[PDB]
């Protein structure tokens, strides 16, 4: 799930 | 880089980060009391360093400084380190609640691999100039390619910071850091920290206005202080 | 502990790990050439340390020693750290190809929290006697007295003989090597690195000899057996 | 957490 939304 | 679309009299003007004096001026401009004690001018160099010369976040700072005191301003100086940009996100003339919401998008447009490089530049030192090889440790793929990515990375949202000589070195600012702090995968922080202690010791087995020498890359322990905090963050 | 279920004449005989000498006897027993060079008795003390006195994995070991040479025996000794028990898993008088299939079961029955404590005892040094506080750092718990750690590490040795309790000089437990390398190639690659860092935090505050309280702040004595996990979890 | 419990 690297980072967020994105 | 969108100017490469145009074959023409393209001319350029770069809006740099607000220099420290311009920052004073911006504060002065809306009635914010200027320092006296040393750890108050320092508190404000803390704000200016943190908000690595940034109009919008400076405004969010004022707007969120309620009583106006340097004291509650330092309250914010803490909140920024222990809550990232989300500590000062506020109603501002900016279309954005916080500069992080903006940089989000700035991060979305990016080449998948550059998205990776950027995602990794967390486990670096902020406000520090560091060699290409010293970056080659965390960055994916002669590792000059790192420079190509880091160039694209500053070109495309001004996220990094290039400095040709004394030695080809790059650098990451602070707003652009606390973006990544509370935003990259909580694991990947600790993974980048470990992947660094790894290539560092790898280099170990081959045997101010000054750049870090090749006799001394082997100990990134110089930035242990902040490195210890980052480590305190990921693994909890 | 199933014996606490019975109110009756209960008597016990504990099958300990094969002592260093009985293993020699066992080797001799199934046609094994006895050492000559120094780094051959060492190859075999390496095996006995690695397979922390265990009949079954020892048998799998012979059965898997093919040419019979001490050479291919050290080959296996290598194979065991960088490929785990799977380097020597074999058709054996054991119902099991490898000891991991057994501890499997031993780990499923375990209290959820004990499954956790166990899941963390990876990030230790194997074949080393170490204090309770040195354990309180990595072992979970839902204040200031950590004996609960000891209670868990005890259930843990009582219930599949996964740990190893040793009352004095100071209340200390210990994790063996097979019982470690089980956990190596089996727990989440993450939970290892998390235990190493979560350890490096408490790691500072203010030989046949236990590590003194003047010197716990530097577990670096066991750097070797830590550099191998840091190298591990980065692959 | 536990690669298929072992």
């Amino acid at each position: 799930p690297m980072f967020n939304f994105l | 880089e969108i100017s490469n679309a145009a074959s023409q009299t393209c001319e350029f003007i770069e809006v740099t980060s607000l220099e420290i004096d311009e920052c004073y001026d911006f504060l002065e401009a809306y009635g914010m009391p200027m320092p006296v004690g040393e750890k108050e001018e320092d508190v404000l160099n803390k704000t200016i360093e943190l908000s690595s010369g940034n109009p919008a976040t400076l405004m969010m700072f004022f707007k969120s400084c309620e009583p106006k005191t340097f004291e509650k301003m330092a309250q914010l100086n803490n909140k920024l380190e222990s809550r990232g940009l989300v500590g000062v996100e506020c109603i501002t003339p900016y279309s954005y609640k916080s500069l992080a919401m903006a940089l989000q998008r700035c991060v979305e447009v990016l080449s998948d691999e550059d998205r990776s490089a950027l995602a990794f530049a967390v486990v670096m030192p902020p406000g520090v100039d560091i060699p290409v090889k010293l970056w080659s440790c965390v960055i994916p793929v002669l590792d000059d390619e790192v420079a190509d990515r880091l160039k694209r990375l500053s070109k495309r949202g001004a996220l990094l910071s290039g400095k040709r000589m004394p030695v080809l070195t790059f650098k990451i600012d602070h707003i652009i850091h606390m973006f990544l702090k509370h935003v990259v995968d909580a694991q990947t922080i600790a993974n980048g920290i470990s992947i660094l202690e790894q290539r560092l010791l790898e280099i170990g087995n081959n045997n101010e206005t000054v750049i870090r020498p090749e006799d001394f890359p082997k100990f990134m322990q110089l930035h242990q202080k902040f490195y210890d905090s980052l480590k305190n963050f990921a693994c909890c | 502990e199933i014996s606490n279920a019975a109110s009756q004449t209960c008597e016990f005989i504990e099958v300990t790990s094969l002592e260093i000498d009985e293993c020699y006897d066992f080797l001799e027993a199934y046609g094994m050439p006895m050492p000559v060079g120094e780094k051959e008795e060492d190859v075999l003390n390496k095996t006995i340390e690695l397979s922390s006195g265990n009949p079954a994995t020892l048998m799998m070991f012979f059965k898997s020693c093919e040419p019979k040479t001490f050479e291919k025996m050290a080959q296996l000794n290598n194979k065991l750290e960088s490929r785990g028990l799977v380097g020597v898993e074999c058709i054996t008088p054991y119902s099991y190809k490898s000891l991991a299939m057994a501890l499997q079961r031993c780990v499923e029955v375990l209290s959820d929290e004990d499954r956790s404590a166990l899941a963390f005892a990876v990030v230790m040094p194997p074949g080393v006697d170490i204090p309770v506080k040195l354990w309180s750092c990595v072992i979970p718990v839902d204040e200031q007295l950590d004996d609960e750690v000891a209670d868990r590490l005890k259930r843990l040795s009582k219930r599949g003989a996964l740990l190893s309790g040793k009352r004095m000089p100071v209340l200390t437990f210990k994790i063996d090597h097979i019982i470690h390398m089980f956990l190596k190639h089996v727990v989440d690659a993450q939970t290892i690195a998390n235990g190493i860092s979560i350890l490096e935090q408490r790691l500072l505050e203010i030989e046949t000899v236990i590590r003194p309280e003047d010197f716990p702040k530097f577990m670096q004595l066991h750097q070797k057996f830590y550099d191998s996990l840091k190298n591990f979890a980065c692959c």
